[PDB]
This record gives structure tokens, C-alpha cells and sequence, in this order.
DNA sequence: GCCTTGACCCTCCCCTAAGGGGAGGGTTTAGATTGTGGTCTGACGCGGCG
DNA sequence: CGCCGCGTCAGACTGCACAAAACCCTCCCCTTAGGGGAGGGTCAAGGC
RNA sequence: GCAGU
């Protein structure tokens, strides 16, 4: 509702196909995040 | 996808390998032509493509050919949401240091370098040189120079030595050093230092060594070299409408650092004198760190609206960072917002939602049900449809929202019933319709509130808001068990009215089929709702077995109650609606029926008692007139003896007989007597003016008074307002608190005078004032618990511990405040509870006290019952189902995966706004016991109790005790121990104003370096008769006597030294300074009587019992369990020393003297006993007398402000915030194992750690507990994503990178930031699936 | 139609599974073929569900053991 | 504001709350009817294409 | 008695090269100029001096 | 130990109205001609 | 800034 870019979208297109279902990614103000902190001198990372 | 987000340090690879490109040029965008210019802070060739699919000269520009790095221009052919993602970086011609990891403190490369910050500035603000190799010479490593000791260095050492200035210098010093040899290095030297102070500095250095070689971080990396570039679409430069453009400060910052940046290479080209590269360098410094965080050093950098920049640290941090404002909360589609009214025809699961509201938030719904039944080809088509809102629009939105819950929600979210799902019914107007039953759980009048509504998309949050959030799920409270849809002011006062009776009313005395004939006789107008009446009842009870089982009697009954009793659901008794029914009945009423008969039948009773209620108070015409203040035709009369009396004592203080001090007091307690008077009148005159006939006989009645009857139900007022309309509203205060002498003589029926008036909005501006600031203190208390205790989540179904509090009544002094039953409630028992009488256990040990244990234990008069608790839960990481006991909300025994720690936070700070800014006599029988006694018989016949910590409670006939006083030291006790008192007699009396020694055995008197004139001055006085003594003050003595402490001991005539009965210790009386003795020498005092004579709340007390902080003067307890005796003196600190003869015995304290202290040199003490008096530190608590007793203690602490205010929150709330708070332990032995002795590990850590060494044979560590602020506990979590998001994001971030921190996600906070399932509710299964299948 | 789901809370011990299994057979019958098992009085998926594991024909092993069949049913076409 | 004759009595629960019921003779004799006026700007600028 | 596949010729449109001109970056000036400009918060924890 | 200096904190939602100059030299953009290509117009053969 | 809850 807020920040999945890709998320929102998807999320709408199946309201429309009758298909009440999320995909949620990651909230794209987390990466404006992780793109202010980097800005710093400091590695924040996401592990796997 | 990924299961930890790992913090660390940049290194200058790491940030050249993030970047596409170096930002070698200022430049942002081209002024003629918008496009961005090559080199520069928008770069098109670095940060990607301006447009989609569109290289910056046009040549390439569809997506046939993507990917392609155009030759023209440079930049890739891709889409242009990469400027989102894609960082530049600038290559600093001179190392910078890093300003987080120099200025907030502690500095990370000072505390590295073991060098002060003050010299480290000094070295890289170019003021001083640094030896960064000493060689063959004397100059050390860390040895700073001045410019002048530079050159004679220079002169005596010549190029042996290396010393230099600025960021390179620390960058070589931190470049040079070597961390794991002088990490054992300091080990070596922490091993042999005693010096406590340098044991905690070398082991916070030593830690941070250590973070740092066993993470990959180096310490050159704190000295910036290459700076990383934010990408340009999150700092973007946007032309607004009007031609002008809008930037961020990022952009300014960014263009100050390559400014300052190409002019230092510029000049270090030029070959500049080293004055000019020094300020370019220094200047450099000073752009980069008003860059990464504005205004941390200094002054901030204003830019061109004299207000500060906004640096990269200001993006992150505070309550406008990105933390708090857009990751935590944030702005959401599908919501709407609008004025709330009362629809009082809804049923309680349904709101009333605008039509126009509910076609815009289900707007797309709408479209995919036109798409699918036809009646639009398209979605443009649709589209079109619902614009027009054509007739068939409506039956597709009829159709859409049909069993669709939406969220309803009233900011401030207070609790979590401040968000509740309703089924929409569509009205027509602009306003949504509230039912009224959950008017009370949002805090929400009709007066203007607004409300926002929010749309559930998928089946998975539409079937949360239908099974968790929906209104009827909702209709007890999380607090206390209590219900929250609750009947209010109309609905009380219409339930009230129909209830009552009257005595002579239309259709009195005749007999009834039933209620349906009642109601009959009530619509035909042939009998009043409250003739007294007979009714034939049939009530049902629910049998042993668990059915129905009816029974008929003629019940003495009015016709109102008759007519109530039709919508009463079944297994309800008559009792239950035979009685004029205020608020509390009627909320008893609907607990009742939650109880017996469930949540199904509750709604139904709910939603007609509400129906009823309105009904009936709009037949009653209830109204309120100005002849309804009946004023008191006494008021005039006593407040003219009240003028009288306070005339008397105007010519008392004018004759001079009293002080202005006295005869204030007298006026204002002459006033306050004659203010209850004129309310005991006017009461008397409102309650029961009705007096009407029965068979021509007078007979007074309940007034019908309807302001009475407002009051009386509880519907709306208290006397304490009836008393301002038709008494007097009495003494009012000035702005600072002291009470005006004169009072408000008048009632707002009457007027207020101009001087009344003004007097009165002192007091009313005040309490307006501290209700607009206290808000905003009772949020951040609410936002702290939250922080501090938002992980926990039931996680378990038990732990099988045996551990528990002893929950008992609290009995504050002489009365009970809460009984045994709403303490218990709901918790399971930790032990069997047996009856007194003994071997037959009254409730097994592991059952959940729901309210027919509870009946059972109060039948018999069990009043101590050890409970489970969420302290003392073996569940590591979370809190078994049991420990935790009922959830409040449900009535039963709470579900796994409840986040009890956001509840119970919720619980504690949403009545925060409620908040604001000698002798002992027995009131009632029973028969007295004294506990930790000792005790002697007086020369009289009192009971005499050489005891300090003796406590009096009265054991009932039953065995419970109904009331706990504190019997001082010394006080006579006039009965003997289990002797049974008179209601209102007096048991115990003592001094009140000075402490006594008494005597311990009959014995002859001993002075013992009582020195006459060195130690003893004799003092004279006529009215006593006989010569008195003093020992002397430490600044009245000579030398001498101070240091050889002056003693009053025991003989016998005999010459024989007389002592205690089973010791032969010399008894002694050490009598301190500022003591009296009207005693000679060998004078003769038996065992019982003295010897000598000494003389002596709100939100913020709440916030600083979680905050945990130590109190002014704190109480002294006793460490450990030895004798008293002391030593040196007179340094300001006289030396305690605690003895134990069976062990280890000195323990010494340095008690300052001037502290009056409590305990005599020749008892023996325990831990926790009060050596001296004050209120006691929790900390202390903690450390001496356990877990529990500070888990009592701060309950207790904490109910005692809620108790005042008549708010109840159950106990678990805040055993929950104890838990929390006390979740560290430190190291005192390391054990065999991994950790150090006085460092600070997670409680749950060490035992673990503890129980899988104890499993391979070797001994585990052992540990102290730690109780920490809610504050410094949430900010020492292991979680740095939930520390950073709290507050203090730098220190936090700095400490984190510097530690190489991992963060797995495991709270809730942290998966709420990445937007996750958080693992509590129904995002548990989720998680536990993904953590037993990422693990094996 | 629901107004309360606390029949469904007593066939599904808790309420969180409930809410899971609900939207797992609310997902069967709103987007996949499959019918409810209870007569659909204009009901919506989620409603439908509740109402199936109000009566006992719904829970999660019920539904698990339905999609092992269905599952070993349409591997069972091996040509 | 205009002289509305009110009477203090709970309807139905229409006045639940400081709620205020309201006939409607007062929206027929246009009463609190209020004539509010906004001023809508379209501006014709100068763009770059 | 009516449909494909070329066939030839015609027409316009987009990329490319060049030329004019506006634009934009650059270099140099020589009477003497010698150190710039709000304070309205209180409580709490901590850390370095003395 | 006392004390001073410094850093951190201070509710949540809503609207409303809003923000030196002069001369040289090269380089990039606008304009225009051209040329290639890429459709568009009107028929000549069997096939349908 | 100014109001509303
Ligand atoms: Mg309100
Ligand atoms: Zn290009
Ligand atoms: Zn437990």
C-alpha cells in the first residue's frame, strides 16, 4: 500500500483480476535506507 | 530472500566497488537545457539514464538495443529507475576523518589509539604533530608535538624520525598499530591492575580491540579516503511548475566537498605554501563532516535560507528520519478519513460508511466486478463507469463490500482497540456512523473527531480484520479483563430509569403473567414502569452437567425491570436486572453474561441492552432544568456561621493569641468544614426530596431528580460537579498550589462574581495546561515501553518451572486495596494451594485461576497463593504460554505467538493521560501477630520490641489479614502477640520525634569512655528537676572522644559483668552525636524502657520507577549477614563494617555521617535489612534480595500511582516491562567458558551458555543481574536495526559498525522496517516454518 | 453470513491457524476451481470458509490431505 | 448563528455523545445554509516545448 | 466472372554532413587598498578534569 | 568525589496557507542540403 | 505559523 513499487502495482492488477493475493518485496524507502546509510561511511548489507 | 542485514565499515575498495563512476565535477544539470552534465553530481553516463530506455544524446532510444553503453554519450541504455540505485564517489585528495567515529563519544579512534579526543583534534585540525614512529629516540608514538618542538626534534633527530600533522597522521597511527599484540598486551596489564577505574578502561579498550580483529573490519577505515555519492534520484533536483527548481541539501553539501575538493588538488598542483594547503585541507575536513553530520562539530552550515543544512545524518535520525517517518509508520493507500456520528441503529460488528467514501476506497474492486459481470468491456470502460457513477455502479458496490470488514481507527492509537474492523453499511451522508457501545474504546465524542478508514486487500487480511480485529472479538479489555463495550451515559440512564420504582405509581400492586404482559400494560399506558409489581419469572440456570434448567416463581418485581428481563439471554438469573441498574450493574451485567454464557449470546445482550437503553431514555424525557440544582436552603446559614467563625479568628490573630501561620490553617480548615456541610445538606436535600404518598401516609423515596438521576447512574457527573451546580464550589488554589483563604461561596446556579470567577480559571488554565503538556509525556512513556518490550512474544506452551511470586491482598496500612481474587485471576498457580487446614491440596499446582477457582478460593480463606510469572520464566527468547496465564482480552489461557510485550506496553501507557503533571490503632477485630520479632517485657507490662523491622498484621478468625501496620523500634506494644483488640483501640504507641535505645537486659549502669567535659557535657534546666547529659557533636568535641567512641554498657551490683542470654560479647550502647540523657551514673533501668533519646507521584513517578534511576538519598541495606561495628571517622564518611563469623567477615562502607543512620553496633543484620532510612534504589533490590523482590517492588511502585487515579491495569502488564528491563546479566566469574569477568552479556546468552556447558561436565559461568531503564535496555539490545530505529541512530549505527554487528530479524521492529511478516500472530507459523527450514 | 467466528476458534484451537486455514481454502474457492462444501447463501470466500470450519468439514489436515490427493490424482495421468 | 428552539431531552440516541439531532425544518428554511466562495486559478505558463 | 504475388514507378521521411552563429571558456589588466561577523529549556546520563 | 561541559530527548492524526570588462578562441546548437531508405500508387501474370 | 480531535 505504501512502498512495494513492483508490490503496489501487482497488488492492483489483481484486485482488478479478481485475485485478492500480495507479492510483497521490500519497501523501497528500506533501500533509500540502505542507500542514506551507505552514504555514510558505513556498509550495511543484506545477507543470505 | 535474506535472513540478516550485517553492518560494518566501508572500506575505500568497498566504496569504489558500490560506485559507477567518479563525481569529478560540481556540475549538477545544464541551465540552457535541463539535461545533466557529464562529470557531475547528475550524471547521466555515472548514475544511468535520464529517461527510460534513452541514452542522453538521443541517438539510441528504445529498448530493441538495451543495455548498451551509447559511444555519443556514455550512458547505458536501461531504465532510469537505476538513478535510484546507483552511487558515485569522490576520490578526497587528502584523507578525512570520518566524523561519527571521531566525535561520538566515546571516540572510536580515540578510545582506539588510547589518545584523548582533544589531542586527536588538535592533530587533524593541523594545530599540532604527532610522532608516528619514535626509531632510535626518545619521542614515543602518541607524543604530540608543537610546531617549534617539531623543528628542534628536527634539529636534535634529523630524518630518523617520522612525525606528521592532520588525518594523515591518525590514519598512519591507526594504519601502524597492531591490534592483536597490544590487545594481549592490555590483557597482560588489566591482569596485574587492582585500579578499578583503569580496569574499566582498559576493558571497554579491550573489547573494542577485540570487535575489531574478530570482525574484518581495519581502523583506517574510519579516515575517509574515498566518499561515497547518494544517488541522484534520492537527492533529486526537481524544476517546480514555476520555473524554479528544488533541490535537497545533499546536492549543496555534495558540491561544497568537490569544490573544496579540486581546489585542493588545484593547489597541492600549484606547489602552495603549506599555510594555504593546510586551511584547504582543513576546510576539506570541515565540507566532509558538514556533509555526513551537520552541526556535530561546531557550528552547522546554513545555506541560503539562514536555516541549517540537512546532512546525511539528519536524513536518518529523529522523529523526521526515515527510521520513524517512513519506515515504522508511513503514508497508505486505500484509506480515507472523515467526521464520525453515532448511528445508534447499527449492530455492534457494523459501521456506516459515505457512500462516496466506500466508492473511492473500492475502486478497483469495482472495476474488476464491472470487468467480470460484463457490464464494461475494459477497464477504461469501467473507469468511465465509475465516474459517471451510473445506477449500476451501486449495485456493484453493494455487491463488493458486502462481507468486506474495513478498519476504522481514531488517532491517537491509544491501545490497540483504537483500530477496529466494522462491516460497512452504505449510507449516504459524509460523515461515518460509529456505533456507540465502542464509542468508549476510542476515546471518541461526536464533537468534531475524525476517523480514518482503512480497506483490507487479500483474503488474508480481510479474514484477520473478520476473526482478530472485528468489533465483536473486542468486547473485553487487553488491560483487565474487563469489558470495554460497555453501556453509557443514555443508554445507563435510559436502563436506570426503566429499573427503578416508585411508590405509589399508576398500576402498583397487580399481578403479572409475565414480562409480555408488562410491557403490555406499559405501552396501553395502564401501568407506570415503575409500579411495584408481581411477575411471573422463568429464569434458567445452567446445571452442573452444562444445560438449561428452568424454573417459574412470582417474582416482586416493578414493571420496567419486567420488561428488561425480555431481552436477557437465558442462563442469566433474576437477580441480575431486580435492582436499579447504574453503570456498574449494568457492566456487571454484560461480565456476567461473558462468563456463563460466551461471546455469541454477549453481542446479542449487548446490542439490546443499548437498544433498550436508548429507548427508554428517550421515553423517560429525561431533562435538566434550572430547577433541577436544587441549592440547599442551609447554604446561607452556614456559610454565615462560616463567616462568623472565620470573623472570631480574625480578631484571635489581630489580639495576637495565634501566628498568621496557625490562623491560616484554622480559616482554611473552618472553610472545608463548612464546604462538606453545605454539600452533606445539599446531598440530602437532592437524594430524597421526594416524598409522596402511599394509601394517604407520607413516605420519602430516591429523588427523580434528574440531575440525580444523571449522577446516580453514573451515566454522566459525581457529586463532586453536583456539588459545584447546587452547593458550593468551595476553595480554589493560586497558580502555584497554596489554597486560597477565602472560597468560591457561590454555585454555578447562582453566579460567580467577577473575583470568584477570575479565582476560579486560576485553577482551570492550570489544568488545561497540564493536560495540552502531559500528552506528550505519557506518548514517549507509551513509546519507550513499546521499544523496550516489543519482542516479547508467547513462544512456548510452558517451561516447567516451579518458580512464582506469592501473590497476596494488598493491605496498605489499616484497609485492603486489592483482594487476593482480581490478583489472581487468571494466573496459573506455581505450587498445590491446600486449605489451612493442611494435606489436601485445595487447587492442583498447574491450574489456571479462572473465576470458579478463584470462588473456591474464597470460600475457604486461602489469602496467599504462589503464582507463575513472566520474570521468572525459563523460556529463553520469549515467554511460555503458562507463565504469562490468561490473555485478558479472551478470558482463556493465552495462544502462542501473542506479542504480549506491545500489549502489555499499550496496557501500561494508554491510561497515561489520567495521570497528573504516632501510635497504630486496629479500626476492626481480629487477633494481632508480630513478624521478625524480638521481643521483651517493660518494667510495667507493655511489649516491648528490640526489633527494627518488626511488622504487625492482624490475623483474622480465618487466618487472612485484613490490615499490615509498621511497629517502629523500641515502641511498647500494650498487648501480648495473638491477643484479640476492639474496633478502634490502639495496640502500639512510641516517640514519634526522636529514636530511643532501649534497654536489652535489666542491668547497672557502665560508662565506659563516657568522659565527663571530653565526651559528656552536663547541662542544666529548672522544670526538669535533674541534671541532663549530652554526648558531643564531631564539631563540639575536643580532641579525643570522637575516635574512642564514648559507651553505656551493662553490670550488676554484684561487680559482675551482666550480658545477653547466650553470648558472651560485651553488651555495649554506642550512642552517636546529637543524642539526651537525663541519666547518672549507676542508676538502675530494667529491661523494657529507654535509655537515651535522639532527635531527627503521578506520570513522572511511573516514568522514573520503568526508567529505573537511583533516588536522591537512597536507603542503605545491608550487603551481606554479619554484626555492626565501624571504624575510621570524621573524613566526611563515618566506616560501617559488616562482620559475618562465618566466613570472609569484612565488608566496610563508607556511610556519610551525615545521613541519620538506623541500626545500633550489636545486632545482627541480613541482607536487604535498611541500615539507613529512604526510599530504596531498585538496583539495590535487585542485587540483595532477588529478582522477585524487585519485581514487587516495582508493581507495587506502579499500581500504587495507577490505584489513585482508579485505573486498573492487570499485573502481568507490568511484570512483562520488569522482565524486559532486567534482561542483562554481568560476568562476575568467566567460568569455563567464552565470556570476561565484569562485561555485560544478554541474560539469555549466559544461560544457555551455561546449560550446554553443565551438559558436557565443565561448570558454567556465574552471573549478577542487571536492571536497566527501559531506555538503556531498549538501546542495548542485540538488535541494532531496533536500537537504531529508537533513538540515538549514531551512537548506535557507530557501535554497531565498529562491532561488525549482525542483525537477524528476529523482534518485531526489524520486520516491520524491511516489511516482513512480523513473527508474532499470524506471521509466527510463517516464521517458525522459515526458521526450521533455514536451519536444516 | 458471520458476525462472530468464535465457533470457528473452537474447531481450530487458536485463532491465528484459524485466520491461515481460512485464507488457505478462502484461496481455493476464490481463485482455483474448486467448490464449497457448504450451501454459498451469498457469501463471500472468506465468509464460505469460516462457515466450513465452523461445521467441522475444514481444517488444516483436512485440507492437507485433500491436496496430497488431488495432487497424487493429477500425477496419476502418466501418458 | 441563528435562534434554533432546542429541547433537552435524549432521542433515541440520536444526541449520544454531544451529537445534535437536528429537524427538518431547518435545512428547509435554509437556516445554517452558508454561501462560501473559492477562487480557482489556471495558469498558462511558458513551457520549454 | 472475381482473388494472390510481383512489377515498376512515385512520394515522403529520417539520418548524415557541413556551415553559420551564438555560446561558453580563457587570459589579462600595474595610484594604494593589508586579521570577518543571538542570549527566551529543563532533566538526565556520562565523561573528563582537579 | 565535586563539578562543569556536552549530548539526547521532549504524543499522534488532520486541515489552512504554501516557495568588470575587452578581446581570442574553440565548441555546440540551429539550419539546410543531400541521400538513403521506407512505404505508397497503379497495374501484369495466374489462380479461385 | 493558525486551528480541529
Ligand atoms: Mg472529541
Ligand atoms: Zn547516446
Ligand atoms: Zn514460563
Amino acid at each position: 500500500k505504501s512502498d512495494d513499487v513492483n508490490g503496489r502495482t501487482k497488488m492492483y492488477k489483481n484486485i482488478v483480476d479478481g485475485n485478492h493475493q500480495m507479492e510483497p518485496g521490500m519497501p523501497e524507502s528500506f533501500n533509500v535506507l540502505l542507500k542514506e546509510i551507505r552514504s555514510l561511511g558505513i556498509n550495511i548489507e543484506l545477507e543470505d | 530472500e535474506f535472513d540478516a542485514i550485517k553492518i560494518a565499515l566501508a572500506s575505500p575498495d568497498m566504496i569504489r566497488s558500490w560506485s559507477f563512476g567518479e563525481v569529478k565535477k560540481p556540475e549538477t544539470i545544464n541551465y540552457r537545457t535541463f539535461k545533466p552534465e557529464r562529470d557531475g553530481l547528475f550524471c547521466a553516463r555515472i548514475f544511468g539514464p535520464v529517461k527510460d530506455y534513452e541514452c542522453l544524446c538521443g541517438k539510441y532510444k528504445r529498448l530493441k538495443h538495451r543495455g548498451v553503453i551509447c559511444e555519443k554519450c556514455g550512458v547505458e541504455v536501461t531504465q532510469t529507475k537505476v538513478r535510484r540505485e546507483r552511487m558515485g564517489h569522490i576520490e578526497l585528495a587528502s584523507p578525512t576523518a570520518h566524523i561519527w567515529f571521531l566525535k561520538s563519544l566515546p571516540s572510536r579512534i580515540g578510545l582506539l589509539l588510547d589518545m584523548p579526543l582533544r589531542d586527536i583534534e588538535r592533530v587533524l585540525y593541523f594545530e599540532s604533530y604527532v610522532v608516528i614512529e619514535g626509531g632510535m629516540t626518545n619521542l614515543e608514538r602518541q607524543q604530540i608535538l608543537t610546531e617549534e618542538q617539531y623543528l628542534d626534534a628536527l634539529e636534535e633527530f634529523g630524518d630518523e624520525f617520522d612525525a606528521k600533522m592532520g588525518a594523515e597522521a591518525i590514519q598512519a597511527l591507526l594504519k601502524s598499530m597492531d591490534l592483536e599484540q597490544e590487545c594481549e598486551q592490555l590483557r597482560e596489564e588489566l591482569n596485574e591492575t587492582n585500579s578499578e577505574t583503569k580496569r574499566k578502561k582498559l576493558t571497554k579498550r579491550i573489547k573494542l580491540l577485540e570487535a575489531f580483529v574478530q570482525s574484518g573490519n581495519k581502523p583506517e577505515w574510519m579516515i575517509l579516503t574515498v566518499l561515497p555519492v547518494l544517488p541522484p534520484d534520492l537527492r533529486p533536483l526537481v524544476p517546480l511548475d514555476g520555473g524554479r527548481f528544488a533541490t535537497s541539501d545533499l546536492n549543496d553539501l555534495y558540491r561544497r566537498v568537490i569544490n573544496r575538493n579540486n581546489r585542493l588538488k588545484r593547489l597541492l598542483d600549484l606547489a602552495a605554501p603549506d599555510i594555504i594547503v593546510r586551511n584547504e585541507k582543513r576546510m576539506l575536513q570541515e565540507a566532509v563532516d558538514a556533509l555526513l553530520d551537520n552541526g556535530r562539530r561546531g557550528r552547522a552550515i546554513t545555506g541560503s535560507n539562514k536555516r541549517p543544512l540537512k546532512s546525511l545524518a539528519d536524513m536518518i535520525k529523529g522523529k523526521q528520519g526515515r527510521f520513524r517517518q517512513n519506515l515504522l509508520g508511513k503514508r497508505v493507500d486505500y484509506s480515507g478519513r472523515s467526521v464520525i456520528t453515532v448511528g445508534p441503529y447499527l449492530r455492534l460488528h457494523q459501521c456506516g460508511l459515505p457512500k462516496k467514501m466506500a466508492l473511492e476506497l473500492f475502486k478497483p474492486f469495482i472495476y474488476g466486478k464491472l470487468e467480470l459481470r460484463g457490464l464494461a468491456t475494459t477497464i477504461k470502460a469501467a473507469k468511465k463507469m465509475v465516474e459517471r457513477e451510473e445506477a449500476v455502479v451501486w449495485d456493484i458496490l453493494d455487491e463488493v463490500i458486502r462481507e468486506h470488514p474495513v478498519l476504522l481507527n481514531r488517532a491517537p492509537t491509544l491501545h490497540r482497540l483504537g483500530i477496529q474492523a466494522f462491516e460497512p453499511v452504505l449510507i449516504e451522508g459524509k460523515a461515518i456512523q460509529l456505533h456507540p457501545l465502542v464509542c468508549a474504546a476510542y476515546n471518541a465524542d461526536f464533537d468534531g473527531d475524525q476517523m480514518a478508514v482503512h480497506v483490507p486487500l487479500t483474503l488474508e487480511a480481510q479474514l484477520e480484520a473478520r476473526a482478530l480485529m472485528m468489533s465483536t472479538n473486542n468486547i473485553l479489555s487487553p488491560a483487565n479483563g474487563e469489558p470495554i463495550i460497555v453501556p453509557s451515559q443514555d443508554v445507563v440512564l435510559g436502563l436506570y430509569y426503566m429499573t427503578r420504582d416508585c411508590v405509589n405509581a399508576k398500576g402498583e400492586g397487580m399481578v403479572l403473567t409475565g414480562p409480555k404482559e408488562a410491557e403490555r400494560l406499559y405501552r396501553s399506558g395502564l401501568a407506570s414502569l415503575h409500579a411495584r409489581v408481581k411477575v411471573r419469572i422463568t429464569e434458567y440456570e445452567k446445571d452442573a452437567n452444562g444445560e438449561l434448567v428452568a424454573k417459574t416463581s412470582l417474582k416482586d418485581t416493578t414493571v420496567g425491570r419486567a420488561i428488561l428481563w425480555m431481552i436477557v439471554p437465558k442462563g442469566l438469573p433474576y437477580s441480575i436486572v431486580n435492582q436499579a441498574l447504574g453503570k456498574k450493574a449494568i457492566s456487571k451485567m454484560l461480565n456476567t453474561c461473558y462468563r456463563i454464557l460466551g461471546l455469541k449470546p454477549t453481542v446479542i445482550f449487548a446490542d439490546q441492552i443499548m437498544y433498550t437503553g436508548f429507548a427508554y431514555a428517550a421515553r423517560s424525557g429525561a431533562s435538566v432544568g434550572i430547577d433541577d440544582m436544587v441549592i440547599p436552603e442551609k447554604k446561607h446559614e452556614i456559610i454565615s456561621e462560616a463567616e462568623a467563625e472565620v470573623a472570631e479568628i480574625q480578631e484571635q490573630f489581630q489580639s495576637g493569641l495565634v501566628t498568621a501561620g496557625e490562623r491560616y490553617n484554622k480559616v482554611i480548615d473552618i472553610w472545608a468544614a463548612a464546604n462538606d456541610r453545605v454539600s452533606k445538606a445539599m446531598m440530602d436535600n437532592l437524594q430524597t426530596e421526594t416524598v409522596i404518598n402511599r394509601d394517604g401516609q407520607e413516605e420519602k423515596q430516591v429523588s427523580f431528580n434528574s440531575i440525580y438521576m444523571m449522577a446516580d447512574s453514573g451515566a454522566r457527573g459525581s457529586a463532586a460537579q453536583i456539588r459545584q451546580l447546587a452547593g458550593m464550589r468551595g476553595l480554589m488554589a493560586k497558580p502555584d498550589g497554596s489554597i486560597i483563604e477565602t472560597p468560591i461561596t457561590a454555585n454555578f446556579r447562582e453566579g460567580l462574581n467577577v473575583l470568584q470567577y477570575f479565582i476560579s480559571t486560576h485553577g482551570a488554565r492550570k489544568g488545561l495546561a497540564d493536560t495540552a503538556l502531559k500528552t506528550a509525556n505519557s506518548g514517549y512513556l507509551t513509546r519507550r515501553l513499546v521499544d523496550v518490550a516489543q519482542d516479547l512474544v508467547v513462544t512456548e506452551d510452558d517451561c516447567g518451572t516451579h518458580e512464582g511470586i506469592m501473590m497476596t491482598p494488598v493491605i496498605e496500612g489499616g484497609d485492603v486495596k486489592e483482594p487476593l481474587r482480581d490478583r489472581v485471576l487468571g494466573r496459573v498457580t506455581a505450587e498445590d494451594v491446600l486449605k489451612p487446614g493442611t494435606a489436601d491440596i485445595l487447587v492442583p499446582r498447574n491450574t489456571l485461576l479462572h473465576e470458579q477457582w478463584c470462588d473456591l478460593l474464597e470460600e475457604n480463606s486461602v489469602d496467599a497463593v504462589k503464582v507463575r510469572s513472566v520474570v521468572s520464566c525459563d523460556t529463553d527468547f520469549g515467554v511460555c504460554a503458562h507463565c504469562y496465564g490468561r490473555d485478558l482480552a479472551r478470558g482463556h489461557i493465552i495462544n502462542k505467538g501473542e506479542a504480549i510485550g506491545v500489549i502489555a506496553a499499550q496496557s501500561i501507557g494508554e491510561p497515561g493521560t489520567q495521570l497528573t503533571m504516632s501510635s497504630i490503632q486496629v479500626k476492626n477485630k481480629g487477633s494481632i501477630k508480630l513478624s521478625n520479632v524480638k521481643s521483651v517485657v517493660n518494667s510495667s507490662g507493655k511489649l516491648v520490641i528490640t526489633s527494627r523491622n518488626t511488622e504487625l498484621k492482624l490475623i483474622d478468625e480465618f487466618g487472612r489479614t485484613k490490615e499490615s501496620y509498621k511497629v517502629p523500634y523500641g515502641a511498647v506494644l500494650a498487648k501480648g502477640d495473638g491477643e484479640q483488640v476492639a474496633g478502634g483501640e490502639t495496640v502500639a504507641n512510641w516517640d514519634p520525634h526522636t529514636m530511643p535505645v532501649i534497654t536489652e537486659v535489666s542491668g547497672f549502669v557502665r560508662f565506659t569512655d563516657m568522659i565527663d567535659g571530653q565526651t559528656i557535657t552536663r547541662q542544666t534546666d529548672e522544670l526538669t528537676g535533674l541534671s541532663s547529659l549530652v554526648v558531643l557533636d564531631s564539631a563540639e568535641r575536643t580532641a579525643g572522644g570522637k575516635d574512642l567512641r564514648p559507651a553505656l554498657k551493662i553490670v550488676d551490683a554484684q561487680g559482675n559483668d551482666v550480658l545477653i542470654p547466650g553470648t558472651d560479647m560485651p553488651a555495649q550502647y554506642f550512642l552517636p552525636g546529637k543524642a539526651i540523657v537525663q541519666l547518672e551514673d549507676g542508676v538502675q533501668i530494667s529491661s523494657g524502657d529507654t535509655l537515651a533519646r535522639i532527635p531527627q507521584g503521578g506520570l513522572p513517578r511511573v516514568a522514573d520507577l520503568f526508567e529505573a534511576r537511583r533516588p536522591k538519598e537512597p536507603a542503605i541495606l545491608a550487603e551481606i549477614s554479619g554484626i555492626v561495628s565501624f571504624g575510621k571517622e570524621t573524613k566526611g564518611k563515618r566506616r560501617l563494617v559488616i562482620t559475618p563469623v562465618d566466613g570472609s567477615d569484612p565488608y566496610e562502607e563508607m556511610i556519610p555521617k551525615w545521613r541519620q543512620l538506623n541500626v545500633f553496633e550489636g545486632e545482627r543484620v541480613e541482607r536487604g535489612d535498611v541500615i539507613s532510612d529512604g526510599p530504596e534504589a531498585p538496583h539495590d533490590i535487585l542485587r540483595l534480595r532477588g529478582v522477585h523482590a524487585v519485581t514487587r517492588y516495582i508493581v507495587n511502585e506502579v499500581q500504587d500511582v495507577y490505584r489513585l487515579q482508579g485505573v486498573k491495569i492487570n499485573d502481568k502488564h507490568i511484570e512483562v516491562i520488569v522482565r524486559q528491563m532486567l534482561r542483562k546479566a554481568t560476568i562476575v566469574n568467566a567460568g569455563s567458558s567464552d565470556f570476561l569477568e565484569g562485561e555485560q552479556v544478554e541474560y539469555s546468552r549466559v544461560k544457555i551458555a551455561n546449560r550446554e556447558l553443565e551438559a558436557n561436565g565443565k561448570v558454567g559461568a556465574t552471573y549478577s543481574r542487571d536492571l536497566l531503564g527501559i531506555t538503556k535496555a531498549s538501546l542495548a539490545t542485540e538488535s541494532f536495526i531496533s536500537a537504531a530505529s529508537f533513538q540515538e541512530t549514531t551512537r548506535v549505527l557507530t557501535e554497531a559498525a565498529v562491532a561488525g554487528k549482525r542483525d537477524e530479524l528476529r523482534g518485531l521492529k526489524e520486520n516491520v522496517i524491511v516489511g516482513r511478516l512480523i513473527p508474532a500472530g499470524t506471521g509466527y507459523a510463517y516464521h517458525q516454518d522459515r526458521m526450521r527450514r533455514r536451519a536444516a | 453470513a458471520r458476525v462472530t467466528v468464535q465457533d470457528a476458534v473452537e474447531k481450530i484451537g487458536n485463532r491465528f491457524d484459524l485466520v491461515l486455514v481460512a485464507a488457505r481454502r478462502a484461496r481455493q474457492m476464490q481463485v482455483g476451481g474448486k467448490d464449497p462444501l457448504v450451501p454459498e447463501e451469498n457469501d463471500k470466500t472468506t465468509v464460505i470458509a469460516l462457515r466450513e470450519i465452523e461445521e467441522g468439514l475444514i481444517n488444516n489436515q483436512i485440507l492437507d490431505v485433500r491436496e496430497r490427493q488431488e495432487q497424487q490424482e493429477q500425477e496419476a495421468a502418466e501418458l | 448563528g441563528q435562534n434554533m428552539r432546542v429541547a433537552f431531552m435524549p432521542w433515541n440516541g440520536y444526541n449520544f455523545e454531544d451529537s445534535i439531532l437536528v429537524s427538518e425544518r431547518v435545512v428547509q428554511e435554509d437556516r445554517f445554509t452558508t454561501i462560501h466562495i473559492q477562487e480557482l486559478a489556471c495558469v498558462s505558463r511558458d513551457t520549454k516545448l
